[PDB]
């Protein structure tokens, strides 16, 4: 079934079943929801990424 | 609402080393099989309780 | 009073993720309790 | 355990080391795609319906998490039906014709 | 009853190793060792030895000097060595770092164990 | 009389002194099981017909 | 009637002993002895013997003291030291571990009472 699949389609399964685990996994949801309370606070909004 | 379940997070994605381990219990499976059956009369049923 | 409802919603979007964190501890807990000679985990 | 087998071997073609919006590829929550993938289940529930989606294909399209795999099991499984349907036109016209032989 | 488990929590948390006491020597025993099982059907232990993973490590045998310095055995005995390679693994028993240390140290004791017997099976029959 | 004939013999069978919580059976009224309860009692009006 | 029974909060509940008083011996009674029940069919037991799992132990019966030692027994007869090994077990009838613990004291005195019975037909014959 994967030679109906196309190169940027696998490239695109492997991006979202990284971000649709890790979303759940540390609930990303969140950190976002916090990084919006110092965004009306400071006018900053800064994640790192690491 | 209080529904909390376990999930695969992503279901559609099976690799080779976990079916190498999910063939690992089914060996286990059908070696326990072999010994508390009495052989051709809950055999059959036990393969059915693991086809 | 939905809009009401989202004033007091950021005590329960922290309180659902303590939910998560916590019964994700229950579940390694009990991980090891059956590799203790449980009869109750069967 | 969270990648499939073919997505672990995509770090072996070149070049991952460059980014995802590079290749084609970007984060979008937006109303574009959530149309898009409001419509791509509409679609496959009326596909449900007139056979030609199994309840196989359909729970599969229902965790994915991803617009182009749930696009290629629509394709897929019509694929799969209109050969059967195809050949089973072929082997009812030859069995006729072979009572006529 | 302690030997070779961890007893805490209302939990039995073995570390794999099955400490075989209590009974006595073969010739001590009215029933010759302890039977612990039927496979030979006869599996006779006694008081001293210990048994890890269906391998046995003899308490009657003694640890030649060739083979403690390679191997890097540290009892007497080559069942005392066993008992000193799990001493690390009796007081933690489910983590992942000691059961991958126990089983490729107790594999260091299992090749000496099988080395030293074909050395005295040599030497008896010349 | 209040039981039936197999539940009279479960005395028989061994450790019936432990609580039912250890063998899988607890009390619950909650909004999972009266779901449960109309989800089995539509299935049997719709098991009757047909 | 006190025998093996637990006449409490009105239930009555056993151990599983059945302690036969009142009747008399076997040459007293006229029946031949209290009659327990039709399986031998006619199974007399008298005022002494004690049942458990519809094996007796005979008060007519001697404990030799190497069949005491060993065994660990209490009462001077096989019925006595079953009337002595149930202490427990009479007043705390549906306790997991009393059940347990009468199961295999139960099981001692029957195998004891086996070998005194084996010795004594192997004396009378020779
Ligand atoms: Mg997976
Ligand atoms: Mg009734």
């Amino acid at each position: 079934d994967y030679y109906t699949y196309e190169w940027q389609d696998i490239r695109e399964v492997r991006a979202n079943e990284l971000l649709n685990h890790y979303i759940k996994e540390y609930d990303i949801p969140l950190i976002f929801n916090n990084g919006f309370m110092d965004a009306m606070t400071c006018g900053e909004e800064i994640y790192q990424c690491d | 609402v209080f529904d909390f379940k376990v999930v695969v997070t992503n279901p559609n994605a099976i690799s080779e080393i976990e079916d190498n381990k999910k063939n690992e219990l089914l060996q286990r499976l059908q070696e326990m099989i072999t010994d508390t059956s009495i052989s051709e009369d809950e055999y059959n049923i036990k393969l059915e309780k693991l086809n | 009073t939905l809009q009401s409802s989202h004033i007091t919603e950021w005590l329960f979007t922290i309180h659902d993720d303590v939910k998560k964190r916590a019964l994700e501890c229950f579940l390694e807990t009990a991980k090891v309790a059956l590799k203790g000679r449980n009869k109750k985990f069967q | 355990y969270i990648l499939s087998d073919t997505s672990t071997r995509v770090m072996e073609i070149d070049g991952d080391e460059f980014a995802e919006a590079d290749y084609g590829l970007v984060v979008d929550n937006s109303n574009g795609t959530q149309e898009l993938q409001q419509k791509l289940d509409t679609l496959a529930q009326a596909a449900l319906q007139t056979q030609t989606l199994s309840f196989s294909t359909i729970t599969k399209l229902y965790t994915s998490s991803s617009l182009a795999e749930k696009q290629r099991l629509i394709e897929k499984d019509e694929k799969q039906i209109r050969e059967r349907q195809a050949q089973a036109q072929k082997e009812q016209l030859e069995a006729q014709q072979q009572i006529a032989a | 009853a302690f030997g070779g488990w961890l007893n805490t929590q209302g939990g039995d948390f073995t570390n794999g190793v099955t400490f075989i006491n209590e009974g006595g020597s073969h010739e001590e025993n009215p029933y010759q060792g302890i039977q612990i099982g039927v496979d030979g059907a006869p599996n006779l232990v006694e008081q001293g030895e210990v048994v890890y993973d269906d391998y046995v490590f003899s308490d009657r045998m003694e640890i030649p000097d060739d083979i403690r310095k390679e191997y890097k055995l540290r009892g007497k005995t080559f069942a005392k060595a066993a008992k000193s390679a799990q001493r690390e693994s009796e007081e933690r028993p489910n983590d992942p770092l000691s059961t991958k240390g126990l089983q490729a140290a107790m594999e260091r004791i299992a090749t000496a164990q099988e080395e030293a017997r074909q050395r005295k099976e040599a030497h008896r029959e010349g």
